[PDB]
């Protein structure tokens, strides 16, 4: 659910969403790393974990519109940045 | 199992001349032939080929013929003139992966264990390499019919040879972007390589067109890789990656500054070598 | 005050107390600037 | 004196004119420094009470401090002028160097191999 902006969460939030105490969630997430459904790091002193890789799930015909649109302006960055190389690098190769 | 392939210009033209010599059929024919060569060190090689007599009809398009008498006799000839040479696989002319090219490989798999195919182009236009090669697996997933004979594309490239480069470079005489300096990388991969990203960019956009309209298989085994891409998208400008970058580059332009700094002194020394040349030439010569 | 307002110095003044503090601005290397000090001179040496 | 941060001496000169009236000129000068102090509050300062910056110009307590305190920030508070010293958003730009340097490196490559 969390975007690629942060995807970083706290043990208070985990304690809320799984309503389990503070001294069990670390044993949960070490098990999650052992299974390897998730890949990330654990900080203890700021009580936050830097989740990086997650198990890929399935999705409906609605998220493919989002991946379509994320694909779409990713095209025009290649167009726009490539056009500088074409136009400015023109005298180097005819 | 097999890492990659090596393809020669001799077999590369040696499909196309056969496409010409059946090119008088007019209506419709694919070029199908037998691929010959070796493979060593898990690197596939292709040296020689020919083509089998072959026909096909669109009505009841599950019927094909390979003259095994022609196959055994001509490969016996090729073994006789070259015992080092042997079978390696096959090829069809491959516009768009014809249907019989699922059990042609099963028809001739008793000859080669990894009976490999090669798809080529007879109308060459692209921004990549128009040479394709798959490999047969019958891999089993975990849903539905397991053992499914799906071809899988091993990566491909055109291999050279010290003998044939004389003939290749002789037959070019046309254009040659040598003097590889600061320019040749800019065009062999920096101009052209972005267009190499353009087509693979556009390909998943073309697959994406099933949103409510296209074919019946929805996702299953396509979106774990796509979700893996969008997870694998790189880091944004916040960290030291900026300061290591800035920090990084800042080191490189020092070396650029030194090199350009010495180059001018070199050319100036040549100017002194020129002055001494023309002066002590004017009064002496007259 | 103008010396901040133009750009000769950065940090603040506790006008209530009287002390003027100044931050320690180090690492001008990764502060993309000596690249500009290069780029002024790279083009010049190519010109000569 | 207007070149450096001499302000109080300038407002001494203001009045300490020996020559003649000069009133129309020192009223333009009375303003073009009103916006200057009205910018000088906007530097990284502490909570200024309603006396210090109230008396830095030439006012006791009119609503001219409401003219500037509602014109800019350092808003009217509990003997309070508010410091929105943020200065946060503008750094961490690689992409604008990843376009400008993409220009400059090509400009290096032009006058390096291409004969001129």
């Amino acid at each position: 659910t969390r975007p690629a902006n942060h995807r970083q969460l706290t043990f208070e939030e985990i304690a809320k969403s799984a309503k389990i105490t503070v001294n069990e969630v670390e044993l949960l997430v070490m098990k999650a790393l052992s299974v390897g459904l998730v890949k990330g790091s654990i900080d203890e002193v700021d009580k936050r974990v830097h989740m990086t890789w997650v198990q890929p799930r399935v999705l409906d015909l609605q998220q493919i519109k989002g991946m379509k649109d994320r694909l779409e302006f990713w095209c025009t960055d290649v167009k726009s940045m490539e056009m500088l190389v074409e136009h400015q690098a023109h005298d180097i190769l005819t | 199992a097999v890492q990659k392939v090596v393809v020669h210009p001799l077999v590369l033209l040696s499909v196309v001349d056969h496409f010409n010599r059946i090119g008088k059929v007019g209506n419709q024919k694919r070029v199908v032939g037998v691929l010959l060569g070796s493979w060593q060190k898990k690197v596939l090689d292709v040296s020689n080929s020919f083509a089998v007599p072959f026909d096909e009809d669109d009505k009841d398009d599950s019927v094909w013929f390979l003259d095994h008498d022609y196959l055994e006799n001509m490969y016996g000839m090729f073994k006789k003139v070259n015992a080092r040479e042997r079978i390696v696989g096959w090829y069809h002319t491959g516009p768009k992966l014809h249907k019989n090219d699922i059990a042609i490989n099963e028809l001739m798999k008793r000859y080669c264990p990894n009976s490999v195919l090669v798809i080529i182009d007879v109308k060459p236009k692209d921004l990549g390499l128009p040479t394709e090669a798959y490999i047969s697996v019958e891999e089993v997933h975990d849903d539905g019919t397991p053992t499914s004979k799906t071809f899988e594309h091993v990566t491909s490239e055109i291999g050279a040879e010290e003998a044939e480069e004389v003939g290749v470079e002789h037959l070019l005489r046309d254009i040659k972007d040598t003097t590889v300096g600061t320019l040749s990388q800019r065009i062999t991969n920096q101009v052209h390589g972005l267009k190499g990203l353009n087509s693979k960019l556009l390909d998943i956009r073309s697959y994406l067109e099933k949103v409510a309209t296209g074919k019946l298989p929805i996702n299953h085994q396509i979106i774990y890789q796509l979700q893996d891409v969008f997870n694998l998208l790189p880091d944004v400008s916040l960290q030291e990656f900026v300061k290591a970058f800035y920090l990084k580059t800042n080191d490189q332009m020092v070396v650029v500054y030194l090199a350009s700094l010495i180059r001018s002194v070199v050319a100036l020394h040549n100017l002194i070598n020129n002055k001494i040349a023309n002066r002590d030439a004017e009064k002496k010569e007259g | 005050a103008k010396a901040i307002r133009d750009g000769v110095i950065e940090a603040s003044i506790n006008h209530e107390k009287g002390y003027v503090q100044s931050k320690e601005m180090i690492d001008i290397y990764s502060t993309r600037e000596p690249q500009l000090a290069f780029h002024q001179r790279i083009s010049f040496c190519l010109d000569i | 004196y207007l070149m450096e941060g001499s302000y109080n001496k300038v407002f001494l000169a203001k009045g300490n004119i020996p020559a003649e009236s000069y009133t129309f000129f020192i009223d333009i000068l009375l303003d073009t420094i009103r916006d200057e102090i009205a910018g000088c509050i906007e530097k990284a300062y502490e909570k200024i009470l309603f006396t210090e910056a109230t008396r830095i110009l030439f006012f006791n307590t009119p609503k001219k401090m409401t003219d500037y305190a509602k014109k800019r920030g350092w808003v009217l508070g509990p003997n309070n002028y508010y410091s929105f010293a943020s200065q946060q958003q503008k750094p961490e730009d690689t992409t604008i160097p990843s376009t400008e340097l993409a220009k400059q490196v090509i400009e290096y490559a032009r006058q390096l191999e291409m004969i001129v």
